[PDB]
C-alpha cells in the first residue's frame, strides 16, 4: 500500500523519534517471526514434502 | 467540550503529519507476521 | 514544511475513508483476545 | 458500537485488499485464541472444579 | 460515493475527538513489551 | 510525548467504555509482560552474572 509512500520519504521524518522506535519494533518483529519460522520447524515440513517428491 | 475534543483531534492531527501511514501499516504486518510466528511455534508441527 | 505533513495527512485521509473504523476496532480486540490466550498458554495452568 | 457500523458497510468494503487483509486477520486471530483456550488446562481446570463441587 | 467516505470519516474524527492520541500510544508500547517477553519466554535464554 | 496530555485528560475523558477497555488492556499487557520479563530466566541470567563478579 502506502509503505513505499514511507520508503520514498524516509529521511524527512526520521527525526521524529516515534518514527525510529517504530521502525525498530518493525524490523525486531520480523527478525523475531523469522527466526521461530525458520526453527519451530515449517521449512523443516516443506523440506520434507519435497524430499517425498 | 468543542474545546476539548479539538485539543484531541489536534493531537491526532499533528501525528498523522509526522508519521506517515506506510510505516503503521509496516509495523501492524510486521506485528502480524511475528504473531503468526508464535502461533506455528505453540502449535508443536513435525515433520514425522 | 507543509508539504510533507498534507501529504502525510492526505493519505490517513485517505485510509479512513476507505478501511472503517469497526474493522480496525474488531482487528485490535482479536490480537488482544490472541495475546490473552497466548499468556494463559505460557503460564502452564494445570489442575492441580 | 461501531463494529455494527463495519458490519453495515461490507458490501461496499470488500473490495480493499486492506480490509481483506484485516478481516482474515481478525477471523484468523479468534480462531487461534480459541484454539489456545480449548488446548490451555483451562477446561480441565473448570472440569476439577465441577469434580470437587 | 463521497457519502460512504464521509460517513466513515465521521467515525473516526468522533474517536479522535473521544480517545485521546496518548492512551493508543500507551497501548502499543505495553503490547510491543509484552511482545519481547513472550520472545524471551520461546527463546529460552539460558542461564549457565 | 502526548501520554503526559493523557494523563491530564483523565477525569474529563474516562466514561468512554473504550477508554477503559483501552486502559485496562495496557495494563494488563505490561503486567504480563513483567511476569515474563522475570519468570523468562533473565533475572537468573543476570544473577549468574552477578555471582561471576
Amino acid at each position: 500500500g502506502q509503505i513505499v509512500t514511507f520508503f520514498q520519504e524516509v529521511p524527512h521524518v526520521i527525526e521524529e523519534v516515534m518514527n525510529i522506535v517504530l521502525i525498530a519494533l518493525s524490523v525486531l518483529a520480523v527478525l523475531k517471526g523469522l527466526y521461530n519460522f525458520a526453527t519451530c520447524g515449517l521449512v523443516g515440513l516443506v523440506t520434507f514434502l519435497l524430499l517425498c517428491g | 467540550d468543542n474545546m476539548i475534543t479539538e485539543m484531541l483531534q489536534k493531537e491526532y492531527m499533528e501525528r498523522q503529519g509526522k508519521t506517515p501511514l506506510g510505516l503503521v501499516d509496516l509495523f501492524v504486518f510486521s506485528t502480524s507476521f511475528y504473531l503468526i510466528s508464535i502461533f506455528l511455534h505453540l502449535v508443536k508441527i513435525p515433520t514425522h
